[PDB]
């Protein structure tokens, strides 16, 4: 009888770490989407990348 | 609880009934058999629960120890019974066993020897 209490506990807390993961997926992903080309310098550092890509990939 | 005693006197149980009961027997042998086996690999006593833990991970744990501590200062009771008069119809047929047959027989066998002697002869 006890361990149902408990247990009742756990698995909402536990579920509510998951529902937080997928709320805050969606809303992190949905918060940080946008101002990205804003830095060019997303694809500088990717040119930055590119550059040692096209130099350290010979 | 209940650490339970086996089997004693099963030669006599068995082997030698009341003739109006004798049916009864039989079914209350085999009842006996189930209570057994099954009291023999189950008695019921649990883990008394890692709280401390659980706390962590129940994180509602203001119910964790409500619940707890009530759970914990708890207590069940010896569950009920129903035949505590047979305990002792018990004694009373076992004066018909002996005093009533003690007796009555004991004389019987008596003379039935004190006979045999003439008639052994």
């Amino acid at each position: 009888e006890v361990k149902n209490r408990l247990d009742y506990h756990i698995s909402v807390q536990n579920m509510m770490r998951q529902k937080e993961q997928e709320h805050m997926i969606n809303w992190v992903e949905k918060r940080v989407v946008q101002s990205i080309s804003a830095q060019q310098e997303k694809e500088t550092i990717a040119k930055c990348i590119a550059d040692l890509k096209l130099l350290s990939k010979k | 609880r209940k650490l339970a005693l086996k089997t004693i006197d099963w030669v006599a149980f068995g082997e030698i009934i009341p003739r109006n009961q004798k049916a009864v027997a039989n079914s209350l042998k085999s009842w006996n058999e189930t209570l057994t086996s099954r009291l023999a690999t189950l008695p019921e006593k649990p883990p008394a629960i890692d709280w401390a833990y659980y706390k962590a991970n129940v994180a509602k744990a203001g119910l964790v120890d409500d619940f707890e501590k009530k759970f914990n200062a708890l207590k069940v009771p010896i569950p009920e019974d129903k035949y505590t008069a047979q305990v002792d119809a018990e004694e009373k047929e076992d004066v018909k066993s002996c005093a009533e047959f003690l007796t009555q027989s004991k004389t019987r066998i008596q003379e039935y020897e004190k006979e045999l002697e003439k008639m052994r002869n």
